[PDB]
RNA sequence: UCGUGCCCCGUGUGGCGAAAGGGAAGCCGGUUAAUAUUCCGGCACCUGGAUGUGGGUUUUGCGCGGCAACGCAACUGAACGC
């Protein structure tokens, strides 16, 4: 009995009990045709900015049109916005503009301030480590998993994401999408409503804050 | 609901209608409560006719 | 006399369980179990409890009758029935497709996600709770070491995020009396957090605050009653603060930049204004903080004992006296990690712990950077 | 003899035998960092513990609480669904 | 403002002002932060960190020795049940003046 | 914890009505002008409550003995029933 390997494997099971313990209907005529209707205003809009043809910006997904076309699909897909209340992290390109304008009819996006980057970061952040999502308790993961790139820290991660550095890619990519609350469970008359209504399409600019203050 | 009254029905509450001075109203001075006295070390009063 | 019967007087008067508490309080558990917890009714255990009840098991709760007969008169349940009666007016308003009707309501209602306060006020409680400020300031470790947990804790429905953003304001204003004041004794640097141990007229107060970091939520903590736990203690700290302001002759509460706040200022958005010796360790120095240094736990301890410059790195947030690091009034250099300015001290930050621990400023050499530190004690064991 | 035997802050390590609520506490967990994960700076450092686990311990063990379990799923009213009266009477 | 420490029961019951129950197992009052020792640094001395690990190092052998005792004699319950299966089947099987 | 609920049970309905029916428990001696199983002295009992000490039980957890009738200072026992 080695009490190393004892007092090792008591400690490897009391976390992983503590990571344990943290982790067909009728369809309307009216139905049918406003959806045609989405669809087509939805391929004139696509189509009129394919025709058309370095800030940082927090994109959130929010409830939309249903179907979706599959170029939106795609750039969610890419944006990793599959859920309500997902929030990333974006580095302002002229590739990711287009994709903004494309997929803004579902989103809300806008510029965050350096407390919400903070406040995001350190309140609700995770790291992808083995495709895993592990929240960010210590500087050690930070370190073994972009330390080739200089960032051995938190606030490191931090000066990456809001100067836009070069690694904003690599610290874009190891952070896993935010899942922000839902204000409105709290009060029971109010508790299916969604916190974002949509409708008010284009950059919030500085309002994204407001937002990220009351989900965050 | 317990109540909750706007106004109280009674605005003074009433003193003790039993009070020590009407308890007692005056020691017994017969030969059988002076008897007693010295007899028994007890001492015999008249007292209200409500009293315990 | 007439035979008494048994079981009518005793323990069987002396005890109810929690399921009779409840009865005859008339209300739900969630709000017997909060009002318990303000009003500081405690669980008691009978010598026999069959002799209060012969179903009672192991698990079961016993209160004082006489507790529960006092909480038949606090303020707070006609409070509770205003508030679930004004809900049911608000659904029906938002049935009916009454909007304005069911927003104006709604003002009513006074939510936290809204104001940021308790949704009941408990400021008449604080003052049967603590009958002296002397008990206050002895309640004071439990009250900051809570409120101090919770500033750093995500947004749920127990304690929304401008409860927490309130939480956060009042351990600001804590710690700018502290600073103002020079309060502050002892600082330790353990493998849980930061103990920090101060000084308020006469009383020792200890408190623990987490490392920045993400903080676990585990299900083996009944969260929900720690959020009631929150909101007293928020409603005490609220007071303590004004009365800590109002004697030393200071306005309550201070000044807030809200637009130093969204730029991240901290403990700097704070303006303090009047109304109407190892506290002077650190007065001839200008610090620089690297951006991998605690910069709360930093500015915290160094303002409080006498440094007045102190800078940082841009993305540390506003407020620094200097942002760059060239900069030549720069005396001290706080840094941890793995190209130096001449005339500079370079330190780690066990230097700032030990020298006020120690009142005396160590000796630089043996915290440079790349150094093997010295043991750090514990200034409470003696 | 009998007199002699009847002649003859808290700690919250160790506990009394007896529950308050629906169970013992458990045993903390190790609040110690190994031989093999020490570390010579603050930034590396892995904090140990959880400090809301230790207030709610604190609270429990001081006594202003009774330890209770989660219950994660509530037993629903036994209930029969049945069809409404104008969806029955509907003729087409 | 409000500044405090400046028919309905206007004074508390004495059953409010007696102490809650403590499970400190010495009947103590614990406190809400007890004060941290010197094995609990992030950067301990030597000697608090030698006598941390040598207590807990002893419990764990204490502990682990305590399991492989009651492993052991959960095995011996199971073979003895074992065993007096194995009899009873093979029992069954042979009757089948003053 | 979808925290503002859920479960179990069925038996009905209250009061008055006996100083000879039913019913917890006090005897002896003495004492006054006049009361006394009521006063005094001695010696007890019933009902209810709280919480100790001794004794008992338990490491084969909730006693042992007798073939039995049953005994012995103790010797767990809610709902619902007989």
């Amino acid at each position: 009995l080695v009490p190393e390997t004892l007092l090792k494997k008591r400690k490897s099971q009391e976390k992983a009990r503590a990571e344990r313990a943290a982790a067909v209907i009728f369809k309307r005529a009216e139905k049918y045709v406003k959806e045609y209707r989405e669809q087509e205003r939805e391929k004139i809009r696509l189509a009129r900015i394919a025709k058309q043809q370095a800030k940082l910006v927090f994109v959130i997904r929010i409830k939309g049109i249903n179907k979706i076309p599959p170029k939106p699909r795609k750039i969610l897909q890419l944006l990793r916005l599959r859920q309500i209340n997902n929030g990333v992290f974006v580095k302002v390109t002229k590739a990711t503009a287009e994709m903004i304008k494309i997929v803004e009819p579902w989103v809300a996006y806008g510029y965050p301030n350096l407390k919400s980057v903070r406040e995001l970061i350190y309140k609700r952040g995770y790291g992808k480590v083995n495709g895993q999502r592990i929240p960010l308790t210590d500087n050690a993961i930070i370190e073994e998993n972009l330390g080739k790139y200089g960032i051995i820290c938190i606030e490191d991660l931090i000066h990456e994401i809001f100067t836009v550095g070069p690694n904003f890619k690599q610290a874009a990519n190891f952070l896993w999408p935010f899942k922000l609350s839902n204000p409105n469970g709290g009060f029971r008359p109010r508790k299916f409503k969604h916190f974002i209504e949509g409708g008010d399409l284009g950059n919030r600019e500085e309002h994204i804050n407001a937002l990220i203050r009351a989900m965050n | 609901l317990s109540r909750a009254p706007k106004y109280p029905r009674k605005s003074i509450p009433h003193e003790p209608r039993l009070d020590e001075h009407k308890i007692i109203i005056h020691p017994l001075n017969t030969e059988g409560a002076l008897k007693k006295i010295e007899e028994q070390n007890t001492l015999v009063f008249i007292v209200d006719v409500k009293a315990n | 006399g007439k035979a008494k019967k048994k079981g009518k007087s005793g323990a069987a008067r002396n005890y109810m369980t929690r399921t009779q508490a409840v009865k005859k309080l008339q209300l739900s558990l969630p709000d017997f179990r909060k009002l318990c917890i303000w009003k500081g009714i405690y669980p008691r255990e009978p010598r026999d409890r069959r002799k209060v009840n012969k179903s009672a098991t192991a698990s079961t709760t016993f209160y004082y009758t006489k507790d529960i007969q006092y909480l038949l008169h606090e303020p707070l349940l006609q409070k509770f029935r205003e508030q679930k009666a004004l809900e049911k007016k608000i659904s029906r308003a938002l049935g009916r497709g009454d909007v304005s009707n069911a927003a104006r309501l709604e003002r009513n209602a006074n939510l936290p996600e809204k104001t940021g306060k308790p949704r009941y006020t408990l400021n008449h409680i604080i003052r049967e709770r603590y009958p002296t400020f002397q008990d206050a300031l002895r309640d004071l470790d439990d009250c900051l070491s809570m409120l101090f947990l919770f500033a750093n804790l995500p947004s749920t429905t127990a304690v929304p995020a401008k409860m927490i953003a309130r939480c956060e304001r009042l351990c600001h204003e804590f710690q700018h009396y502290l600073i103002v004041t020079h309060s502050l004794r002892k600082s330790f640097l353990s493998i849980k957090g930061i103990y920090y141990q101060a000084n308020i007229q006469g009383e020792d107060i200890l408190w623990l605050v987490p490392y920045k970091f993400n903080q676990r939520i585990v299900g083996d903590v009944d969260f929900r009653i720690m959020g009631t736990f929150v909101e007293f203690y928020m409603t005490l700290l609220g007071f303590v603060n004004y009365r800590l302001y109002t004697s030393i002759g200071l306005k309550y509460p201070p000044k807030f930049d809200q637009v130093k706040d969204d730029q991240g200022a901290e403990l700097a958005a704070f303006s303090l204004e009047g109304l109407n010796d190892p506290s002077q360790l650190f007065a001839n120095f200008t610090f620089f903080l690297s951006r991998e240094t605690p910069r709360q736990p930093l500015e915290f301890i160094l303002r409080a004992f006498g440094c007045k410059r102190i800078g940082w790195d841009a993305v540390l947030g506003e407020g620094a006296f200097t942002t760059d690091e060239s900069d030549p009034r720069i005396t001290h250099q706080i840094i941890d990690r793995p190209g130096r300015y001449p005339g500079r001290i370079y330190v780690q930050p066990q230097w700032v712990w030990d020298s006020i621990n120690d009142e005396e400023l160590k000796p630089p050499e043996l915290y440079a950077p790349g150094a093997q530190l010295p043991p750090h004690l514990s200034p409470f064991v003696k | 003899q009998l007199a002699l035997q009847k002649i003859e802050e808290g700690d919250d390590t160790v506990l009394r035998r007896k529950q308050l609520g629906k169970f013992k506490l458990p045993e903390k967990d190790l609040e110690l960092v190994l031989p093999d994960e020490l570390e010579d700076s603050l930034r590396r450092l892995k904090p140990e513990g959880n400090l809301l686990k230790d207030r709610y311990r604190s609270m429990i063990v001081r006594g202003k609480l009774e330890a209770r379990r989660k219950i994660p799923f509530r037993k629903q009213a036994k209930t029969k669904l049945t069809e409404k009266w104008t969806f029955k009477d509907f003729r087409i | 403002t409000y500044d405090p420490w400046a028919p309905d029961p206007l004074k508390k019951p004495k059953t409010l002002e007696q102490k809650p129950i403590s499970l400190a197992a010495n009947g103590k009052s614990v406190p809400a932060v007890p004060k941290p020792t010197g094995g609990y640094s992030y950067n301990p001395a030597f000697t608090d960190y030698q006598q941390r690990l040598m207590e807990e190092s002893e419990k764990a052998i204490e502990a682990e020795r305590k399991r492989l005792q009651e492993l052991e004699l959960e095995r011996q319950k199971m073979e003895a049940a074992a065993r007096s299966a194995a009899e009873a089947e093979a029992a069954e099987a042979r009757a089948e003046k003053p």
